[PDB]
C-alpha cells in the first residue's frame, strides 16, 4: 500500500504507488522519517491528495515545510481525509489546521473525529428565518442589520479598520447570548491572537469558544485548509447538538490566494490577474456549509482583504453572491479620521425590507442614504464654483450631511488604546431617534464637531456646551 | 471495443483511453454510476466532464458509452415545483411523472417558420411597460451593477402572470440554496407557483450542471411553445455561466481568448437566446419569450460577456447603481435602455400616451447637463425642468407592485397632458395613488373601456371625470 | 553520490543530473567554490540558484553537496563589524570565529510563545513617539516616495539606542557601495558600532544575495532573542527585494500575477516579518522589533508591494514628497501614518496627553482643505482651525536632534492643552527651545519626577512653573 516521493516543487510533492493501491482525491498521506547518518534531517510531514497523473503516480499539496524531503522516501496512506477531534472536550482549546492542540494543555481525548471535507444541507433543510440580530455599532444597526443565520462580510484594503471591527463585534454578541462560539483566524495576526486569548481566558469566555488561526507566516497548504477545521468544528454544535452558533473568520481571501499559489504547480492554466480556473467552486465549497438549517444555527462574521484597494478583483468579486450582509470600509473615511469607516452607499443587507424592519426604520436609513447621495454629487461643482453660489436648500443638505457623516463615528470598547475616550455601545431605539433628529432639522444650530466620537445624541448637545 | 479506462483525475474532469466509437457530445458512465460528458475527441484520448461527485472515480477505473445524448423530462407535470439542472425533485414533494422526454440541445426555429412579433408581455412596471416594451416572442436584456434591482425585476414580471396564459420558469444559475429557497417563499406568498416551473444549479454543484442548466429551462419552455401555448424563460444570471464554462474549458486545455474566455463563448448564449421565438399560424401560433440577467463590475459594460450579449439581445434595460442610492427605486436608465420592437408591443392606448413621454424625458436629458443653475435659467426652460421632474417620479414604483396597464396608461396620459404639472414634486406620489382609488371606486367604466377596445379615443370624460378629484384633493 | 554535473547555465540559474540524495533548501557547492541553493527536485535532474558570480561555471562543471541546510554563522563575534548576505566579511578587519551556526528559515514563535508589548522603543522624533508609537516586539514599516528620509529615520532610531543594551542590525538590499559606506561612517561618528552589525548586498551583487539577505540579518537578531536579550533589525528597502524575487521567479518560468509579480510574493515578505516578537517569560521574555521601508512611485501608497507589507505589519509611518519641499521635517503625514500596538507601549505620562492628537491632526487636514477662505467660517470653526497649525509647528523637528521622553511630554502637554494659543504661528518654535532650556535650568524637579514615575500625578507646580515663563517676556 506504500509508496515513494519522486519530485518536489516548493508546496508540492509528486508521489508514486505499487499496482492498483493509489489513494483517492482529498485522502491523507504521511511521511516520518529519522536522520540515517548526519548529512540527512528527522522530518514529521502530512500531504494531502490533490489530483491523478497516470503511472501510478499521484500530485500532492504538503501541509508544513518541505525543506530536507529527499527523492525516494518512503510514504503511508492513511485511508481517509485529513480528520479532526469533533465534541464538548473541543471548548476552550486551540488548535493547528491538522486538529493537534497549540496549547500546553494536554490531549483531547474526544470520542470521534470527522473528515474536514463533507457534503453541504440540501435544499429542503435550509431556514428562512428574518430575525435582527442587534450589536450595537451605530452604522450596521441601521444601514445593514444583520440577519441571525445568516452570513455578514468586512470588506476593506490595508489597515481600514477590519480587525478593530471584528473585535467590537466578538465582545458585543458573545456577552449576552450565551451559545458556543468558533473563530478561525485564518489570516489572524500571532500578536492580535494572544490579545484575544489572554482576554477570554481571564474573563471565562473561553470556556464556551473553539480557536483554530494558521499564521500568516504557514506554507499555502495549511492557509488553504484551515478554514475548513474551524467550519467543521462549528458543525458538530449544530448538527448533533442542535445549538445557535456564532463562526468568526479574519480573513477568507487568504484563502483564496493559498488555492492560486498552489493552482501553476498543479499544472492548470491560469485565468484573469493570474487566479486558479476552480476559484467559484473552491469559495462554494466553503461558503455553502455556513448554513442555519432545521437542526441548529451557524451566524457567521467575516473579514475579506481587497489588494491594491480595487473591488473588481477575482477574489473579493467572487465572495459578494455568498453573503447576507456586505460591509464596505473607505480609505476616504479612515484617512479624514472617521471610524469605523464604513461606506454609507456600498453597505447593504438583505433585511433592509419594509416587510422586515419598521416604518420608521426604513424611512430614517432612506433619507441618510439619500441625503449623502446627494452632498457626493455636490463636490464637484462646490470645487468649481464658490459655496455661495449654492442654494439654500443644497446648502442644508450639505450642513446635514456633514453632521449625519460624523454621527456615524463611534467610540469602540476595544480601540481605547487609539481613540483616546472611554468607549459607547447605542441601541437601536436611540440611533433611529438620533438620525430623525438630525435630518428633521431640530439640530441646525450645533456645530459639526460635536458630532464626532459621540455615542449618543444626547451627548453631542453636552458636549457642544463643554465648549461655551 | 466500446469500453474506456480512466488515465487521468482533476476538478470535474477525466481522461481517457479506448472508447473508440464515442460521439462528441454522449453521455458516458464510469463503474461508480455517475456520469459525464465526451467533449473534446483527441488523437489517444477522450475529455469526459464530470456530472457528480468526482472523488470516488480512480485511474484505471472502467468507463462505457451509453449511445444517448442528454435529455430531460417535460409536461405539465412539472408546474408548481423545484428541480435540478437534470429535471430530478429538490422541493421534497416526492417523484414527477412526465409523460414525455426532450433532449437539451434542438435547433431554433428558421426564418419562414416565424411571424413578427404583435402582441404585448406587461410586466406591471410604468418604466418598462411605456418606455421599454417588451412583446411576448421578444428576448430583453437586464442588465447592471450587484444588488441594483436585477431579480426584482424578473419576479415581479412573472407575479404579475397570474391572468394571462403564461407559464413561468425561473433558471437559478450559481445562486446560494438559501437565496433559491427565499425566492421559491416569495413566488408561494403570491401565488406565482400555480403556473412557475423553478430549475436550480446551486453555486456547491459542479459546472456541468451550472452549464447544462439553461438549456434544460429552454427545453421545458419549447413544450408549451410547440403546443400553441406561451412561455417565459428567466435565466438569473449568464455570467456565472459563462465563468462555469469558463472553467471547464481551461481544464480541458482548449486555447484562451479575450479577457481568459474560450473562443467558443458567443456561439454559447447565442445558441441559447436564439430559441425564444413567435412561431408562425402553420406551425401553431405558440411562443416562448426571454429575460437573461448579466451582471456588470463597476458599470464596465465593454466587457467581453456585456457586449457580446448585448449584440445577441433585441433590446436591454440598463439599471444603475447611482439612482438606487438617489431614490429612483427601480433605478432604470431610461435615456439609455431601449426595445426595437417598441411600438409593436403594446397596445394602442399605450403607445400614445408612451409618445409624448419620450419627449419630454428626451427634452429633460438634453437641459439636466447644465440644470446646475436654475435661478438663472429662462422661465421656459424651466417649464421643460419641472415637467421632466414629475415624469421621473410616476416612474418610482415599490417592489412586488405591478400596476395594470389600463391604470399606467390613465397616469401617464394625466403627466404627459399636463394634468400631473400642477401638482408639487413631492405630492406627486400620493396624488397618484388617490386618483387610482378615485378612478376605480366611482365611475369605473373608463376603466372597463380600455381593457375591452384597448385604443382610448373617448377622453373628454376622462377629462371632466378628472376635475371633480382635481377640485378638492 | 553526492557530486553532480551541470546541463545547463545563465542569469543566476543552472541545472545538475546526479545529486541522487540532495534535499531540498541544502547548500551546493561548484567546483570553483561558488555556492548554490537546490531548489526544485525533478524526475531526473535539480534546478540551483548561485549565490555568487556565475561567469566561471560551466556545463560539465563537478557540482557536490555540502550536506547542510544553508545556515549562517550567530554570536558575539558579529558587533562591529561588515559582513554579506552570507555572513562573510567585507570589512577588511580578518576572519570571524563564530562558534554557532542557524538556518535563515525558520518558523515564527506560536500564540502561547509571545506575550503583549508594554515596553516603549524610544525613537527620539516627537511625532513618532506621540502619534505613532514602537514598542520591543513591534513590526513598523516606514513608507515614502525615494529621496525622503526613511533611511534617515532608521539610522537615528539606531542612535537613541545608545544607553540601552539593545543589538542593532542594518540590512542593506539593493543600494549603492556609496550609500553603504556613508551609513557605516555615520555609525562610527556617532559610536553606534559599539554595538551594531552591518549585513550587505548592494546593487551589483547578484538577486540570489539580495533575497538572502533579510532572512540572513533575521538570524542574528534571533540569537540575543533567544538568550533573553533585545535586538532591533532595519531593512533597508523591501521593494528591492521584491523586485529580486520577481527576477529569480521569471527567470524559473513561474508565471507572473499582479504587476508581473509571482503568486508567492506575500509569503516571501510574511514569513520575514512574522519572527519579530516578544517571547514569554517561560521563553526567557527576550524581544527582537523589525523596521523594514518601502518606496512609493509618485505617492502611490495604493500600490500591491506597499498595500501587501502594510498587511503584515503593527503601524505604517508615511513620508510626503510635498510637505518635504515646503520645509517641513520630519514631513509625516499623520493623516495615514498610524499603529496598531500603540497606546499601549507608550509611557502613562504621555498617554496622558497624546491620546486624541491623532484623531485631532486627521480632521484638522479635512478642515484646511474645506475651509474656501478665511472670513466667512464661524467662531467655532476658527478655533479648531488655528489649534492645528500650533501643533503641526510642535511636530516639526531637525536631523540628528534626538529628544527625550520626559522633554516631549511638556511640551505636547502646553500644545493639547492651549497654552501655545496667545503665540503667533512664527514664534511656536522659539517657545519650544526656550520652554525646554528654562525648566531644564531651573525646575529639574518636573523632568526627574517624569523619569522616575513614568506618569503625571499633580500638573498643579507645572502650570505654575509655565506660566511664570510665560509673564517673564515670552516670545
Ligand atoms: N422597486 C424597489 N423598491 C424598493 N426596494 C427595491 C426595489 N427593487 C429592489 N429593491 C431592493 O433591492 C435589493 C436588491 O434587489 P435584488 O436582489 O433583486 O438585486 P440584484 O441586483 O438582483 O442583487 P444580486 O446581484 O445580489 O442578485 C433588495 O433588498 C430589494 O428588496
Ligand atoms: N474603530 C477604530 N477606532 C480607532 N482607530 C481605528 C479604528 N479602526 C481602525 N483604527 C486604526 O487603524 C488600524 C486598524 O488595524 P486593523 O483593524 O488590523 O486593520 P486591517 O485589518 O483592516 O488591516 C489600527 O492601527 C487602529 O489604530
Ligand atoms: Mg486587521
Ligand atoms: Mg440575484
Amino acid at each position: 500500500t506504500r509508496g515513494r516521493v519522486i519530485q518536489v516543487m516548493g508546496p508540492v510533492v509528486d508521489v508514486k504507488f505499487e499496482n492498483g493501491h493509489l489513494p483517492a482525491i482529498y485522502n491523507a498521506l504521511k511521511i516520518q522519517h529519522k536522520a540515517r547518518n548526519e548529512n540527512e534531517v528527522d522530518i514529521d510531514l502530512t500531504l494531502e491528495v490533490a489530483l491523478h497523473l497516470g503511472d501510478d503516480t499521484v500530485r500532492t499539496i504538503a501541509m508544513a515545510s518541505t525543506d530536507g524531503l529527499i527523492r525516494g522516501m518512503e510514504v503511508i496512506d492513511t485511508g481517509a481525509p485529513i480528520s479532526v477531534p469533533v465534541g464538548p472536550e473541543t471548548l476552550g482549546r486551540m488548535f493547528d489546521v491538522l486538529g493537534e492542540p497549540i496549547d500546553e494543555k494536554g490531549p483531547v481525548k474526544a470520542k470521534k473525529r470527522w473528515p474536514i471535507h463533507r457534503p453541504p444541507p440540501s435544499l429542503s433543510e435550509q431556514s428562512t428565518e428574518d430575525e435582527i440580530l442587534e450589536t450595537g455599532i451605530k452604522v450596521i444597526d441601521l444601514l445593514a442589520p444583520i440577519p441571525k443565520g445568516g452570513k455578514i462580510g468586512l470588506f476593506g484594503g490595508a489597515g481600514v479598520g477590519k480587525t478593530v471591527l471584528i473585535m467590537e463585534l466578538i465582545r458585543n454578541i458573545a456577552y449576552e447570548h450565551k451559545g458556543f462560539s468558533v473563530f478561525a483566524g485564518v489570516g489572524e495576526r500571532s500578536r492580535e491572537g494572544n490579545e484575544l486569548w489572554l482576554e477570554m481566558k481571564e474573563s471565562g469566555v473561553l470556556d464556551n469558544t473553539v480557536l483554530v488561526f494558521g499564521q500568516m507566516n504557514e506554507p499555502p497548504g495549511a492557509r488553504f485548509r484551515v478554514a475548513l477545521t474551524g467550519l467543521t468544528m462549528a458543525e458538530y454544535f449544530r448538527d448533533e447538538e442542535g445549538k445557535d452558533v456564532l463562526l468568526f473568520i479574519d480573513n477568507i481571501f487568504r484563502f483564496a490566494q493559498a488555492g492560486s499559489e498552489v493552482s501553476a504547480l498543479l499544472g492548470r492554466m491560469p485565468s484573469e490577474v493570474g487566479y486558479q480556473p476552480t476559484l467559484a467552486t473552491e469559495m462554494a465549497e466553503l461558503q455553502e456549509r455556513i448554513t442555519s438549517t432545521r437542526r441548529g444555527s451557524i451566524t457567521s462574521v467575516q473579514a475579506i482583504y481587497v489588494p491594491a484597494d480595487d473591488l473588481t478583483d477575482p477574489a473579493p468579486a467572487t465572495t459578494f453572491a455568498h453573503l447576507d450582509a456586505t460591509i464596505v470600509l473607505s480609505r476616504e473615511l479612515a484617512e479624514k479620521g472617521i471610524y469605523p469607516a464604513v461606506d454609507p452607499l456600498q453597505s447593504t443587507s438583505r433585511i433592509m425590507d419594509p416587510r422586515i424592519v419598521s416604518e420608521e426604520h426604513y424611512e430614517v436609513a432612506r433619507r441618510v442614504r439619500e441625503i449623502l447621495q446627494r452632498y457626493k454629487d455636490l463636490q464637484d461643482i462646490i470645487a468649481i464654483l464658490g459655496m455661495e453660489e449654492l442654494s439654500e436648500e443644497d446648502k442644508l443638505i450639505v450642513q446635514r450631511a456633514r453632521k449625519i457623516q460624523r454621527f456615524l463615528s463611534q467610540p469602540f470598547h476595544v480601540a481605547e488604546h487609539f481613540t483616546g475616550r472611554p468607549g459607547k455601545y447605542v441601541p437601536i431605539e436611540d440611533t433611529i431617534r438620533g438620525f430623525k433628529e438630525i435630518l428633521d432639522g431640530k439640530l441646525d444650530d450645533v456645530p459639526e464637531q460635536a458630532f464626532y466620537m459621540v455615542g449618543t445624541i444626547e451627548e453631542a448637545v453636552e458636549k457642544a456646551k463643554k465648549m461655551k | 471495443s466500446d469500453v474506456g479506462t480512466v488515465i487521468q483525475v482533476g476538478d470535474g474532469i477525466a481522461r481517457a483511453h479506448g472508447l473508440d466509437n464515442v460521439m462528441s457530445g454522449e453521455l458516458v458512465e464510469f463503474a461508480n454510476g455517475v456520469m459525464g460528458m465526451a467533449l473534446n475527441l483527441e488523437e489517444n484520448n477522450v475529455g469526459i466532464v464530470i456530472l457528480g461527485p468526482y472523488t470516488g472515480i480512480k485511474e484505471g477505473d472502467e468507463v462505457r458509452r451509453t449511445g444517448r445524448i442528454m435529455e430531460v423530462p417535460v409536461g405539465e407535470e412539472l408546474i408548481g415545483r423545484v428541480v435540478n439542472a437534470l429535471g430530478q425533485p429538490i422541493d421534497g414533494k416526492g417523484p414527477i411523472n412526465a409523460k414525455e422526454f426532450r433532449p437539451v440541445e434542438r435547433k431554433a426555429p428558421g426564418v419562414v417558420d416565424r411571424q413578427p412579433v404583435k402582441e404585448p408581455l406587461q410586466t406591471g412596471i410604468k418604466a418598462i411597460d411605456a418606455m421599454i416594451p417588451i412583446g411576448r416572442g421578444q428576448r430583453e436584456l437586464i442588465i447592471g451593477d450587484r444588488q441594483t434591482g436585477k431579480t426584482a425585476i424578473a419576479i415581479d414580471t412573472i407575479i404579475n402572470q397570474k391572468g394571462q396564459d403564461v407559464i413561468c420558469i425561473y433558471v437559478a444559475i450559481g445562486q446560494k440554496q438559501s437565496t433559491v429557497a427565499q425566492v421559491v417563499k416569495t413566488l408561494e406568498e403570491h401565488g406565482a407557483m400555480e403556473y412557475t416551473i423553478v430549475v436550480a444549479a446551486t453555486a456547491s454543484d459542479p459546472a456541468a450542471l451550472q452549464y447544462i442548466a439553461p438549456y434544460a429551462g429552454c427545453a421545458m419552455g419549447e413544450y408549451f411553445r410547440d403546443k400553441g401555448k406561451h412561455a417565459l424563460v428567466v435565466y438569473d444570471d449568464l455570467s456565472k455561466h459563462a465563468v462555469a464554462y469558463r472553467q471547464i474549458s481551461l481544464l480541458l486545455r482548449r486555447p484562451p481568448g479575450r479577457e481568459a474566455y474560450p473562443g467558443d463563448v458567443f456561439y454559447l448564449h447565442s445558441r441559447l437566446l436564439e430559441r425564444a421565438a413567435k412561431l408562425s399560424d402553420e406551425k401553431g401560433g405558440g411562443s416562448l419569450t426571454a429575460l437573461p440577467i448579466i451582471e456588470t463590475q463597476a458599470g464596465d459594460v465593454s466587457a467581453y460577456i456585456p457586449t457580446n450579449v448585448i449584440s445577441i439581445t433585441d433590446g436591454q434595460i440598463y439599471l444603475e447603481s447611482d439612482l438606487f442610492y438617489s431614490g429612483i427605486r427601480p433605478a432604470i436608465n431610461v435615456g439609455l435602455s431601449v426595445s426595437r420592437v417598441g411600438g409593436a408591443a403594446q397596445i394602442k392606448a399605450m403607445k400614445q400616451v408612451a409618445g409624448k413621454l419620450r419627449l419630454d424625458l428626451a427634452q429633460y436629458r438634453e437641459l439636466q447637463a447644465f440644470a446646475q443653475f436654475a435661478s438663472d435659467l429662462d422661465e421656459a426652460t424651466r417649464a421643460q425642468l419641472e415637467r421632466g421632474q414629475r415624469m421621473t417620479e410616476i416612474l418610482k414604483q415599490p417592489q412586488y407592485s405591478p400596476m395594470p396597464v389600463e391604470k399606467q396608461v390613465v397616469i401617464i396620459y394625466a403627466g404627459t397632458n399636463g394634468y400631473l404639472d400642477d401638482i408639487p414634486v413631492e405630492k406627486v406620489k400620493e396624488f397618484e395613488d388617490g386618483f387610482l382609488e378615485y378612478i376605480e371606486s366611482k365611475h369605473p367604466d373608463i376603466l372597463e373601456e380600455i381593457r375591452e377596445k384597448k385604443a382610448l379615443d373617448d377622453e373628454l370624460e376622462e377629462k371632466l371625470k378628472k376635475a371633480i378629484k382635481e377640485f378638492k384633493a
